[PDB]
């Protein structure tokens, strides 16, 4: 993806 | 002032040898949580962070169309406290993972958590049943504080037993596409890791205390996907549970994951300090 994402 | 930067955040959303510890807010939540969340600074002259709007529950900007048809909710018909195998809601969860103290059972798989379905307002059971924990809100005594090396962080003021619900990751619910063009990406949380119609929580403009929880490679919190008032599987809510006893004073941390560090690691390294740090 283009942006950082926190995730489970 | 107390509101100047909050207002600015609201308007940007609309347009789109150390010091003695100082109390910089008695309560960042302004009375919206069951207990206050104070903010302190024992490091420098910075006031309590205020360039966001504190909200205790998720919000939307553009509409999300969450399925809230009450007749679509699965519910239970238990005549007890929902501690038995007869509880539909426990079955949807695989089992009810909560003990009588509201804590996750030792059997709970923290490396690969199941989806949790709590009881809801369609169930025949009572409001005090066993299968209701995250919906009871923040209970633990937490504090926002200035770290030495990592901006602001969150600590526990008391001992937190293993498997305790600590707080929810709250913010603005947005699409995957909207998330992909947000200028500030530091507060985004993906609700699901697959491709297709997936959603995010952006805590940048609207968020709660969880927006300040730093990353740790050996974390004392784990995020779990939970369903309460609705069961629209596109929109799980993110609940942090303790993975171990968290001692009074200890900073809270969770593993942000590879979809964070794949992007951010190119800019800066993890400074969690773990002997087993995976991102430095
Ligand atoms: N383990 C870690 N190592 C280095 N920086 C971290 C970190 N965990 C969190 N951060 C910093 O905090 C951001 C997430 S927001 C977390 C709260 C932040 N400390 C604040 O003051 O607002 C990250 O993008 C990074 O800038
Ligand atoms: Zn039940
Ligand atoms: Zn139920
Ligand atoms: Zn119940
Ligand atoms: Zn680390």
């Amino acid at each position: 993806k283009q942006t950082a994402r926190k995730s489970t | 002032g107390s509101n100047s930067q909050v207002w600015s955040a609201l308007q940007m959303s609309k347009a789109l040898p150390s010091p003695v510890e100082r109390i910089v807010s008695r309560d960042i939540a302004r009375g919206y949580e069951r207990i206050p969340i104070p903010c302190v600074n024992a490091v420098d002259s910075e006031p309590c962070p205020s360039n966001y709007k504190y909200v205790s529950q998720n919000c939307v900007t553009s509409p999300m169309n969450i399925d809230r048809n009450i007749t679509h909710l699965q519910y239970c018909v238990c005549i007890d406290d929902c501690s038995s195998s007869n509880c539909m809601c426990g079955q949807l969860s695989m089992r009810c993972w909560y003990d009588k103290d509201g804590r996750l059972l030792p059997e709970f798989n923290m490396a690969e958590p199941p989806l949790i379905f709590e009881c809801n307002h369609a169930c025949s059971c009572w409001r005090n049943c066993r299968n209701r924990v995250v919906q009871n809100g923040l209970r633990a005594r937490l504090q926002l504080y200035r770290t030495r090396d990592m901006g602001w962080g969150v600590r526990s003021l008391q001992d937190i037993p293993p498997g305790t619900f600590v707080c929810e990751y709250v913010g603005e619910l947005i699409s995957d596409s909207e998330a992909d063009v947000r200028e500030e990406d530091s507060y985004l949380f993906d609700l699901d890791n697959k491709d297709g119609e997936v959603y995010c929580i952006d805590a940048r403009f609207y968020g709660n205390v969880s927006r300040f929880i730093n990353h740790h490679c050996e974390p004392n919190l784990v995020p779990v996907r939970v369903f309460m008032a609705h069961q629209d599987l596109r929109f799980p809510r993110i609940a942090f549970f303790s993975t171990r006893l968290i001692e009074a004073g200890e900073q809270l941390g969770f593993d942000y994951g590879e979809r964070f560090w794949d992007i951010k690691g190119k800019l800066f390294s993890c400074r969690c300090g773990s002997p087993k740090c995976r991102h430095s």
